[PDB]
RNA sequence: CUCGAUGUCGGCUCGUCGCAUCCUGGGGCUGGAGCAGGUCCCAAGGGUUGGGCUGUUCGCCCAUUAAAGCGGCACGCGAGC
RNA sequence: ACCGCUGAAAGCAUCUAAGCGGGAAACCUUCUCCAAGAUCAGGUUUCUCACCCACUUGGUGGGAUAAGGCCCCCCGCAGA
C-alpha cells in the first residue's frame, strides 16, 4: 500500500489490475520487491494499470 | 420585490466596487460595507444600484432582499441623515446638555449621563424633548434604545422615557 | 525472511504543512501518517521510522463556526471538583499550537513508542518557523485517486 | 414568558414564530408571552 | 509604580497617636537597598528590579556570587531578592547602583508585607486544620484528636485527593494585605506598621506598596 | 453476587457531589399603586444557628436568623469512635 | 434567563437567517499560595575553564584536582 501510493495508484486497484493481467504474485514476494527493487515494482504497476478497465466504477 | 429595483444616487462622489466592496461619500461623512459573496453589485445606466443573485435557493433570496436596504441605507444617511425625536414624560424629569454629553434627571437619586459616541450628536429642543442624530441608520437606533430602557417601564403613571408618537400600553391600578 | 530494518538505515527528512485553509481532521492525519512513516514501503510497527513534520499557520485553521462555541476540552486535576473546561474558541486565541497538536496526538498509537514519536512534532502559530538551518521542503495534501 | 412544552396563540393577534432554534409566541399583549421548553 | 523594599523584622512595641489611641505596631527595619540587576522585556522577557540587602563579610560569598556584583560594581550583601513591576517602566526610575532608603514609603500609606512563617513542627489535624476531634468521656476510646473518617465506602474505593490530614504547618511565605504605616523614621531607618508581621524576630521581610488600599 | 461471615438503626468526627434553590444574585408575567407578595425562568460561588422532649430518624415546641433547603455516595463514614 | 438595534426569506411585520449591542455572587482574568520530573525537563547571569597513567585506542577504564558542596565540630524560635 505504500510503495503503490508512490506510482500513483492504490491498493485496492492494484490487486484488481494483477488478477486482471494474470499475475500471480504472493503478497509476501510483492512486498519484498517493494524494498529490494522498487524499480521493478513500477513495471508491475504499470501492467496492473493497463489490465484495469477503462472505467471502474461502470457496471460489468 | 426588494432587491429587484434601482437605488438612485443623488450625488455619491466615491461609488466604488473592488473586491466586492461598496462606500458613499457626499454632504455627510463616508461609510463602509460587505456584501456576502453569493450576492453581486453593479451599476445601472442612470449610476443606479442593482443587486443579483444565483436564483432559487433559501439561502440566497433572504440575502438579496437583505443587502439592498443596507446599500440604500448607506447612501440615504450620507445624503439625508437619521434622526430620532425623544420626549420625555412625568413630572419633575427633564434633560440637559453638559458639552457634548446628555445629562437625565429620572427620579434617581444620581444625575444620569449618556456619553454620546464617535458620531451620535445630541441636542435638545425643549427641556423635556430632545433628539439623537447621526448619520449610519443601525449606530443611531442603537443609541436611541438605550436611552429608551433607561427607566423600568411605569404603566400606572406614564413616566418615563419615550419614542415620539408611540403609545405605552397603561393599567389602571388603584 | 521479510524485511527488517536494522539500526542505522531509517533516513528522514523535514516537512513543513501550511495550514491556512486546511480542516483540523485532514491536516491531523497528514500529519500522524507523516510522523509514523506510513508513506515508507520500509515500514515496521515497531520501528520509528518516518519525518519531522512543522506545522505552520497554526491560528489560520479551518474550523467550523459552530464548533468554536460549543466543542469543550476537558482536563482534570485529581481533586474533586476539579473537571476544567474550555472551548475551542477560547483555545485558538491563547494556544493555537495546541489545539493542532491534541488533534494529532489522539490519532497515534496509545502506546510506548508514540511517545518518541510525538517528539519529532513542531507545530506553529506564526507562518514563521526557526528550523530554517535544515530543508523543509513543502508538503501539499494529495488524495490518489481511484 | 410562560413555558410549557405547548404552544399555540391565545387571541386573534398573537403570532408564532420562530427564533433561536426554539418555537414562540410574540404579541402586544404581554400575558400572552410563551416559549417552549 | 510599585515600590518595594526588603527589611527585617525587629519585634513589636505600642503607640498612641493624636486620638489618644494605642495602635499595636511592628517595628520593620526597612535599610538600605541597592539595586544590583535590572531585568527588562527585550532581554529577559518580564520587567522586575533586583535588592541586595544586609552586611555581610566579604570572605563568605563564594566566588560565583561575588562576580554577579562586581558586574554592578556593588559590596555583597547577604540577601538579594526581585520587586515585580508591571509591563513597563522600570529602567526610568531605578539605575543599578541606587540607593533605596526607608522613607519611599509616607506616613498613612498602606503597605502589603511579605515573609515568611513561623514553624510549627509536625501538627495534627487539630492544630493545623481546625478540627473538632471526638468527646473527652462518654466512651470514647483513644480517639480524642483523631480525623474520625477519610472517605466514604466501596464507592469509592479511595481517599480524595487534598484531604486535610496531618503534617508539618508553617515555614510558608505569608503575605498579609493592606498594612497601615503609622510612622516613618528616616534617621534610624525604621516603619512603623500597624498590626502583626509574618516571620521570627530576625527575619527577612519584603514591604510593598498595596494595591487594595 | 456473597452462608469455609459482605457487622445491623441513630448520634459523634470528617467529607465529597447533584439541583428538583431555603438565603443572597439576574429576570418575564401579575387580579404588580407603594411596601410586601404570588407564579414561572436563569443561577450551585459561599452560607444554611443554638436549645427542651424522645434510643430515635421523623415530628411538635422555645428563642433567634439574610435563611434555618431537599437528596446520592453499603439508607457515605464501627481494621475512626 | 431576559430586554434590544438594524433587516430579509414573506413590498408588511419579526432580536436572526447575514451582521452588532446591554446583561448575574455561576465561567475566565485580576488578588493569595504551590509550581520546569512542564522528560517541550525553560530563562537571565557569574565562577572554574585544567592535568596524569594504563590498555584490546574505545562517547574506554582508573588516578589526582579547580570552582563548589558534603561529612565531622559549636548551636538554632528549623526539626520525628
Ligand atoms: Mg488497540
Ligand atoms: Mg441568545
Ligand atoms: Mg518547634
Ligand atoms: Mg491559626
Ligand atoms: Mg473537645
Ligand atoms: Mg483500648
Ligand atoms: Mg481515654
Ligand atoms: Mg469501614
Ligand atoms: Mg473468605
Ligand atoms: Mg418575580
Ligand atoms: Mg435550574
Ligand atoms: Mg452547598
Ligand atoms: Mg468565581
Ligand atoms: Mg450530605
Ligand atoms: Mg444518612
Ligand atoms: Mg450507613
Ligand atoms: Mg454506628
Ligand atoms: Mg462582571
Ligand atoms: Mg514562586
Ligand atoms: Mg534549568
Ligand atoms: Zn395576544
Amino acid at each position: 500500500n505504500a510503495a503503490a501510493r508512490l506510482n500513483d495508484i492504490t491498493y485496492n486497484r492494484l490487486i484488481q489490475g494483477l488478477k486482471a493481467a494474470g499475475v500471480e504474485v504472493d503478497r509476501k514476494n510483492l512486498a519484498d520487491i517493494a524494498i529490494s527493487d522498487p524499480a521493478a515494482f513500477t513495471a508491475l504497476v504499470d501492467v496492473a494499470r493497463a489490465a484495469l478497465p477503462e472505467d471502474v466504477n461502470a457496471p460489468s | 420585490r426588494i432587491g429587484k429595483q434601482p437605488i438612485p444616487v443623488p450625488a455619491g462622489v466615491d461609488v466604488t466596487i473592488e473586491g466586492q466592496s461598496i462606500s458613499v461619500k457626499g454632504p455627510k461623512g463616508t461609510l463602509g460595507l460587505t456584501v456576502a459573496e453569493p450576492i453581486k453589485v453593479a451599476r445601472n445606466d442612470d449610476g443606479a444600484i442593482v443587486v443579483t443573485r444565483p436564483d432559487d435557493e433559501r439561502r440566497n433570496r433572504s440575502l438579496h432582499g437583505l443587502s439592498r436596504t443596507l446599500v440604500s441605507n448607506l447612501v440615504t444617511g450620507v445624503t439625508q441623515g437619521y434622526t430620532t425625536k425623544m420626549e420625555i414624560f412625568g413630572v419633575g424629569y427633564r434633560v440637559q446638555l453638559k458639552g457634548s454629553n446628555l445629562e437625565f434627571a429620572l427620579g434617581y437619586s444620581h444625575p444620569v449621563v449618556i456619553e454620546a459616541p464617535e458620531g451620535i450628536t445630541f441636542a435638545v429642543q425643549a427641556p423635556t424633548k430632545f433628539t439623537v442624530s447621526g448619520i449610519d441608520k443601525q449606530k443611531v437606533g442603537q443609541i436611541a434604545a438605550n436611552i429608551r430602557r433607561l427607566r423600568r417601564p411605569d404603566p400606572y403613571k406614564g413616566k418615563g422615557v419615550r419614542y415620539e408618537g408611540e403609545q405605552i400600553r397603561r393599567k389602571v391600578g388603584k | 525472511p521479510t524485511y527488517a530494518p536494522k539500526a542505522g538505515d531509517t533516513t528522514r527528512s523535514w516537512y513543513v504543512i501550511d495550514a491556512t485553509d486546511v480542516v483540523l481532521g485532514r491536516l491531523a492525519v497528514a500529519a500522524a501518517n507523516l510522523l509514523r512513516g506510513k508513506h515508507k514501503p520500509t515500514f515496521a510497527p515497531n520501528v520509528d521510522g518516518g519525518d519531522f513534520v512543522i506545522v505552520i499557520n497554526a491560528d489560520k485553521v479551518a474550523i467550523s463556526g459552530d464548533k468554536l462555541q460549543h466543542k469543550m476540552v476537558y482536563r482534570h486535576s485529581g481533586y474533586p471538583g476539579g473537571l476544567h473546561k474550555r472551548t475551542i474558541g477560547e483555545l485558538m486565541q491563547r494556544h493555537p499550537d495546541r489545539v493542532v497538536e491534541k488533534a494529532i496526538l489522539g490519532m497515534l498509537p496509545k502506546n510506548r513508542l508514540s511517545r518518541q514519536i510525538q517528539r519529532k512534532l513542531r507545530v506553529y502559530a506564526g507562518p514563521e518557523h526557526p528550523h530554517s538551518a535544515q530543508q523543509p521542503v513543502p508538503y501539499e495534501l494529495k488524495q490518489v485517486a481511484q | 414568558v410562560k413555558v410549557n412544552p405547548s404552544v399555540k396563540p391565545i387571541c386573534d393577534k398573537c403570532r408564532l414564530i420562530r427564533r433561536h432554534g426554539r418555537v414562540m409566541v410574540i404579541c402586544s399583549d404581554p400575558r400572552h408571552k410563551q416559549r417552549q421548553g | 509604580a510599585r515600590k518595594g523594599i526588603l527589611g527585617t523584622k525587629l519585634g513589636m512595641t505600642q503607640v498612641f497617636d493624636e486620638s489618644n489611641r494605642v495602635v499595636p505596631v511592628t517595628v520593620v527595619k526597612a535599610g538600605p537597598n541597592v539595586v544590583t540587576r535590572i531585568r527588562t522585556p527585550e532581554r529577559d522577557g518580564y520587567s522586575a528590579v533586583q535588592l541586595a540587602y544586609g552586611e555581610i563579610s566579604p570572605r563568605k560569598v563564594n566566588k560565583p556570587l561575588t562576580g554577579q556584583y562586581t558586574a554592578a560594581g556593588v559590596n555583597p550583601r547577604r540577601y538579594l531578592a526581585e520587586l515585580r513591576l508591571d509591563d513597563s517602566d522600570a529602567a526610568t526610575e531605578y539605575q543599578v547602583g541606587q540607593e533605596l532608603t526607608a522613607e519611599i514609603f509616607a506616613d498613612g500609606s498602606y503597605v502589603d508585607v511579605t515573609g515568611t512563617s513561623k514553624g510549627k513542627g509536625f501538627a495534627g489535624t487539630m492544630k493545623r486544620h481546625g478540627f473538632r476531634g471526638q468527646g473527652a468521656s462518654h466512651g470514647a476510646q483513644a480517639v480524642h484528636r483523631r480525623p474520625g473518617s477519610i472517605g466514604g465506602c466501596a464507592t469509592p474505593a479511595r481517599v480524595f485527593k487534598g484531604t486535610r490530614m496531618a503534617g508539618r504547618m508553617g515555614n510558608d511565605r505569608v503575605t498579609v494585605l493592606n498594612l497601615l504605616v503609622h510612622k516613618v523614621d528616616a534617621e534610624n531607618g525604621v516603619l512603623l506598621i500597624k498590626g502583626a508581621v509574618p516571620g521570627r524576630t530576625g527575619g527577612l521581610v519584603m514591604v510593598r506598596s498595596a494595591i487594595k488600599r
